[PDB]
């Protein structure tokens, strides 16, 4: 997105009825943090919510 | 035994992922530490080099 909100009106949005390929995610450069609680990154591929 | 000097360079961002059990795109596709591995990672920024 162009603009983020800001953290104290934090945005939410729905995913949903869809397949993530979270691998495209996990595995890009660009994001400097990319912290999996719960669950492993490389495993989420195999789960569905 | 040995010892064996594994060196290279990446981001500083991606330091972090030099690491046992790391994931991500250097722990991935580039370098991969064992999830016992003994041993010492040493970093150092080289921005100068």
């Amino acid at each position: 997105a162009t603009k983020f909100a800001s953290v104290y009106a934090w945005n939410r949005k729905r995913i949903s009825n869809c397949v993530a390929d979270y691998s495209v995610l996990y595995n890009s450069a660009s994001f400097s943090t990319f912290k999996c609680y719960g669950v492993s990154p490389t495993k989420l591929n195999d789960l569905c919510f | 035994t040995n010892v064996y000097a594994d060196s290279f360079v990446i981001r500083g961002d991606e330091v972090r992922q030099i690491a046992p059990g790391q994931t991500g795109n250097i722990a991935d596709y580039n370098y991969k530490l064992p999830d016992d591995f003994t041993g010492c990672v040493i970093a150092w920024n080289s921005n100068n080099l």
